[PDB]
């Protein structure tokens, strides 16, 4: 299917989704760079259930 | 055609102008980060315009309507798009730095342009500059240079957008009715 | 006029165009020309450029000849043709309604909607401006209800709408 | 059916 | 003939959709990892509370 105006709406929808996803990825990278992220915790500030370190 | 040739000529002129401005930025003082001098974007625009001039010579010379011609017309189009993006990014960076620099008072030191932003409490960001002849000379003409450069990349980005738009309009605006 | 209507007379349908009586056509052409003593080329051109009743078979013919190899980006809501080849007919008091030429002349009466409503005829493939103008016309008609004008019998519904090439 | 936005 | 997405363009569209879905899933996984590590919850960061003042 997807003959006419449906195609020209689906293309615009996909483009908008791609732009939103790119912005979201940029925000995630910004978060990962402001906080020095490691699998254990922020930079050297290790975080566990009991408390900080 | 004639219009793409004019667009390429304007692109090369603006690229050489912005590269000259960036070289002057670098030569004034090494007080500024590589991001604040967009001469790299100018070089990118320059190679864009070089490819454009070669394109518009070869199209008027020989091999006008073959498949590979379009195959790197698409390359020209995408390259101009990246040129436009880099020009707009340079505009944004220059605007941010000018906004930071336009609302603070500065004083002169023995060897640097040490000064601080207006602060509610006595701790704030401090900026120092290499080899300042006078804090009232570099700061006072730097804003003028920044404004001129802003206008330059704004016009360059508009030209790049028009160059991208023209060929696409050539392809996807007219549909043949008769046969 | 007589030589022209000879062709419909061969096929036994001249009565629709007013029959063999060519005099009313002369009366109309003189009424246009304010009873001018003579008729020139341009006056005749303007007279026939407004769908004269007896001459409709000249332009329509060419119009059909202009829409035998036209492909539209649409579908027929009745027979599920995709894409429509040939004419295209668009409704005005409805949304997303189109029908092919065969579905129109033959009368595939789908339950729910009748075919005694104003239509729009397209020969060449349409453009975006025509689509948005049709949308605006549908929206305007949606607030002009209560059957201002109705035509249930056929009686001859040839001049549907002009496309102006 | 030349496809584009 | 026929109109719409017919040949190689359909394959390209499906590939682009799959790639976008993969990127979205990767971004969601990254955000979930952040939430798990820093213990972000409805009550706040669960270890600090950045006040307005
Ligand atoms: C921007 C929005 C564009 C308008 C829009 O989507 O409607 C367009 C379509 C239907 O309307 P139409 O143009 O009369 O369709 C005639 C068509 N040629 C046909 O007869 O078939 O209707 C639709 O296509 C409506 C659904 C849109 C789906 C896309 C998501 C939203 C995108 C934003
Ligand atoms: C008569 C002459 C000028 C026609 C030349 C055709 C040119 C202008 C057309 C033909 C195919 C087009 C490309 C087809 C596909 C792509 C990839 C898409 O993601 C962005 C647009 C882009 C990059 C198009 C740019 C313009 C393009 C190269
Ligand atoms: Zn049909």
């Amino acid at each position: 299917g997807i003959y006419g105006w449906r195609k020209r709406c689906l293309y615009l929808f996909v483009l908008l989704l791609l732009a939103i996803l790119v912005v979201n990825l940029a925000l995630t990278i910004w978060i990962l760079k402001v906080m020095w992220f490691s699998p254990i915790g922020m930079g050297h500030l290790h975080v566990t259930a009991d408390g900080l370190r | 055609c004639r219009f793409p040739l004019l667009l390429a000529l304007l692109q090369l002129a603006l690229g050489i102008a912005v590269t000259v401005l960036g070289f002057l930025m670098a030569s004034i003082s090494p007080s500024l980060l590589v991001r604040d001098t967009p001469f790299w974007a100018g070089s990118i625009v320059c190679v864009v315009a070089y490819l454009g001039l070669f394109m518009l010579c070869v199209s008027y010379q020989v091999d006008e309507r073959t498949c590979v011609q379009f195959s790197m017309k698409v390359f020209y189009f995408l390259l101009s798009a990246l040129g436009l993006m880099v020009c707009m990014l340079a505009v944004a960076f220059a605007a941010h730095h000018y906004s930071l620099l336009a609302q603070f008072t500065c004083e002169t030191s023995l060897d640097s342009c040490q000064c601080k932003l207006p602060s509610s409490e006595p701790l704030s960001r401090a900026f120092v500059y290499r080899d300042v002849t006078d804090c009232t000379s570099v700061t006072g003409t730097f804003k003028l240079f920044l404004i001129i450069q802003m206008v330059l990349n704004l016009v360059c980005g508009l030209v790049c957008l028009l160059a991208c738009f023209v060929m696409w309009k050539h392809r996807y605006q007219v549909f043949y009715v008769g046969v | 006029l007589h030589d022209s209507i000879q062709i419909p007379r061969q096929l036994g349908e001249v009565a629709s165009f007013g029959g063999s009586n060519i005099e009313p056509s002369v009366r109309s052409c003189f009424q246009f020309a304010n009873n001018k003593p003579e008729i020139e080329a341009a006056l005749f051109l303007d007279w026939m450029r407004l769908e004269p009743q007896s001459m409709v078979w000249l332009p329509v013919l060419h119009r059909v000849a202009a829409a035998e190899t036209a492909k539209h980006q649409a579908k027929c809501n009745i027979c599920k043709e995709c894409p429509i080849i040939g004419f295209r007919y668009r409704s005005l008091k409805h949304f997303n309604y189109d029908i092919c030429q065969s579905c129109f002349f033959s009368g595939r009466v789908a339950k729910g909607h009748k075919m005694h409503y104003p239509m729009v005829e397209y020969c060449t493939p349409t453009t975006s401006g025509e689509d948005v103008r049709d949308f605006a016309k549908v929206l305007k008609n949606k607030f002009r209800t209560k059957r201002y004008f109705a035509k249930h019998p056929r009686m001859g519904y040839l001049p549907v709408q002009t496309v102006l090439e | 059916a030349l496809p584009k936005m | 003939h026929k109109t719409g997405l017919r040949g190689r363009k359909g394959n390209l569209a499906i590939c682009v959709i799959v790639l976008l879905f993969i990127l979205a899933v990767i971004n969601l996984l990254i955000t979930l990892v952040i939430w798990a590590v820093i213990r972000i919850g409805p009550n706040g960061c669960d270890s600090m509370e950045f006040h307005e003042s």
